[PDB]
């Protein structure tokens, strides 16, 4: 008797599903190739471990 | 609208009956609402003067110093041909203001023309 | 190919064009709410006051 | 209730879409009435300019930026010896080809003679590491030679 | 549509929304970053373009010594925009999504 | 959990995010800020630090005088980083509360 | 009601972890993948990287 109140629940819910992938998608996916660093880790001295 | 000849009424809102059969004569008639829409006063500061013009917007100048613009029908304003700066915003371009002592309904400027 | 002594220097350049897309306004909606709940119904409108 | 609800999802919209009308006008400022500095905000690359077009509802920006194209590798040294000197560019960076030693423009192969007035001078040798002998030729010498 | 809801128009018509974007279009092309700064100051383009080249960090015989190849990647990168345009139906979704 | 309540699983898991994270900071390791740009261009990572030192208005020499010392000090400074981060956990409140 | 609470909630919540997702981006973006004049906006002090 209430129409499409949940209908619209759902739809909003389901907005907040895919934007919260599209924030990690726009945060992280900013290079489409991998890169890697060589396996000899001399940079100077410089140390990322 | 046809009809046939076992429709009664008519809905393509689905919730309101936008058409109907008469018994007597079987013509078959829409029902479209009489009208609506909002009024607009624009006003100046009443701390400068106490004429008004009124908006109805969204209508024709029939259904109710008479300017039809894109945004309804403008009453007690007297459209000019000149162009300023905005300072009522009226709609779809058109702004008022009170000037000398009138309310003027006209196209707003975007700005004076440069070319380099 | 990283190493402590080789750099990679560009000898050309190609001029890119993108395009982006950014929404700005959204439909200027008016909704007259007494029309919409008690249309043309006094009694509705009564008791909604 | 629908009313209610449909004004609040309308408030909730109407704030996104001034977040991105703030985004459209500080692009407007900064990529078309400007050359951006700030990376991947107006394009992908080196800015160079920004078109504005108009379109329903919204703004589309043309972003011209300058992308490095042809790469190629070479040898690099952080500074050069000449005579107990340690020479460093002034702009660019020192490259080789395997024989000789240049100066280049750090974004685009522009090989030129090492010179003092292409470096500047900063301490000895013994300093600097991964430093390589060359030889700095200065411009004044030939002149007041002949 | 009939039951109290109504669309009012925006203040600013599509026109005068061209006319702000083709106004900047010509301060940027004649004068470059200038006119967003104070009075337009007229500079002929390939010398802007060379400016920007200099902003870029790359010298400005670069661009005078190649400058009929970047005006043609330019001119190929906007008819290249205007093909995908009129060839992607999803490439305006953002706008249509509203 | 038991009244029509689901949680779903994001898109990328958090190998994939841990991928992307390693990528970019290989990229910026190898080639500085040129794979952000176009193509990645390797550069000795010392260069790469001098050409930031003249990014903040400090001559190269600078660096290369002071490389060792400036090593070192990048090097206690992760290491404090890793200290820190382990010894109080409130520091990832932001996380936390949501 | 309670379920037209919780999702408005989630709304909200959700537009505020946008705006700190675009903010995350940006500062990939421009903190990461390049240096910085903005101050204070990739740490305390003259950005290096
Ligand atoms: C980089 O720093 C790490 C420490 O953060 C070094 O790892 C240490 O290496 C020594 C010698 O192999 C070991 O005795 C320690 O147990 C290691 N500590 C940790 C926490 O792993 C690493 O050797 C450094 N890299 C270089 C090239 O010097
Ligand atoms: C590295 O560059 C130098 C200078 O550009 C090259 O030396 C020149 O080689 C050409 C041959 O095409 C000669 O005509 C010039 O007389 C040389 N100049 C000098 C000053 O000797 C050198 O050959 C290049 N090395 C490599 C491996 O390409
Ligand atoms: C650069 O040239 C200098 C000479 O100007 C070289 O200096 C010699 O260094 C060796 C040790 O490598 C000493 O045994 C010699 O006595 C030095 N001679 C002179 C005249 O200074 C220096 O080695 C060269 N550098 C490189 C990397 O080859
Ligand atoms: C009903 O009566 C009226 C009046 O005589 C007539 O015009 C109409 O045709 C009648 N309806 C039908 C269905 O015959
Ligand atoms: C108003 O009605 C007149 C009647 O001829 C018509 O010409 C005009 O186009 C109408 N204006 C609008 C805005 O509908
Ligand atoms: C504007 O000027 C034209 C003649 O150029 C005239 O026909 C028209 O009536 C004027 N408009 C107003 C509102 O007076
Ligand atoms: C650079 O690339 C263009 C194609 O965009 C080409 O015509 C030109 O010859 C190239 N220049 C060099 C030096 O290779
Ligand atoms: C540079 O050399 C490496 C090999 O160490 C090679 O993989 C790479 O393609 C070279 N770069 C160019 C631009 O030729
Ligand atoms: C670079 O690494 C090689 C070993 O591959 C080493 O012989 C050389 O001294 C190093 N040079 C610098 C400047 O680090």
């Amino acid at each position: 008797q209430y129409g499409s109140f949940c209908t619209q629940l759902n739809r909003a819910l389901t907005g907040i599903a895919v934007e919260q992938d599209k924030n990690t998608q726009e945060v992280f996916a900013q290079v489409k190739q991998i890169y890697k660093t060589p396996p000899i880790k001399d940079f100077g001295g410089f140390n990322f471990s | 609208k046809k009809f046939l000849p076992f429709q009664q009424f008519g809905r393509d809102i689905a919730d309101t009956t936008d058409a109907v059969r008469d018994p007597q004569t079987l013509e078959i008639l829409d029902i479209t609402p009489c009208s609506f829409g909002g009024v607009s006063v624009i006003t100046p500061g009443t701390n400068t003067s106490n004429q008004v013009a009124v908006l109805y917007q969204g209508v024709n100048c029939t259904e109710v110093n008479v300017f039809q613009t894109r945004a309804g029908c403008l009453i007690g304003a007297e459209h000019v041909n000149n162009s300023y700066e905005c300072d009522i915003p009226i709609g779809a371009g058109i702004c008022a203001s009170y000037q000398t002592q009138s309310i003027i309904a006209y196209t707003m400027s975007l700005g004076a023309e440069n070319s380099v | 190919a990283y190493s402590n002594n080789s750099i990679a220097i560009p000898t050309n350049f190609t001029i890119s064009v993108t395009t982006e897309i950014l929404p700005v306004s959204m439909t200027k909606t008016s909704v007259d709410c007494t029309m919409y709940i008690c249309g043309d119904s006094t009694e509705c409108s009564n008791l909604l006051l | 209730q629908s009313l209610q609800t449909y004004v609040t999802q309308q408030l909730i919209r109407a704030a996104e879409i001034r977040a991105s009308a703030n985004l459209a006008a500080t692009k407007m400022s900064e990529c078309v009435l400007g050359q951006s500095k700030r990376v991947d905000f107006c394009g992908k690359g080196y800015h160079l300019m920004s078109f504005p077009q108009s379109a329903p509802h919204g703004v589309v920006f043309l972003h011209v930026t300058y992308v490095p194209a042809q790469e190629k590798n070479f040898t690099t040294a952080p500074a050069i010896c000449h005579d107990g000197k340690a020479h460093f560019p002034r702009e660019g960076v020192f490259v080789s080809n395997g024989t000789h030693w240049f100066v280049t423009q750090r974004n685009f192969y522009e090989p030129q003679i090492i010179t003092t007035d292409n470096t500047f001078v900063s301490g000895n040798c013994d300093v600097v590491i991964g430093i390589v002998n060359n030889t700095v030729y200065d411009p004044l010498q030939p002149e007041l030679d002949s | 549509k009939f039951n109290g809801l109504t669309v009012l128009p925006p203040l600013l018509t599509d026109e005068m929304i061209a006319q702000y974007t083709s106004a900047l279009l010509a301060g940027t092309i004649t004068s470059g970053w200038t006119f967003g700064a104070g009075p337009a100051l007229q500079i002929p383009f390939p010398m802007q373009m060379a400016y920007r080249f200099n902003g870029i960090g790359v010298t400005q015989n670069v661009l005078y010594e190649n400058q009929k190849l970047i005006a043609n990647q330019f001119n190929s990168a906007i008819g290249k925009i205007q093909d995908s345009l009129s060839s992607t139906p999803s490439a305006l979704g953002k706008l249509q999504d509203v």
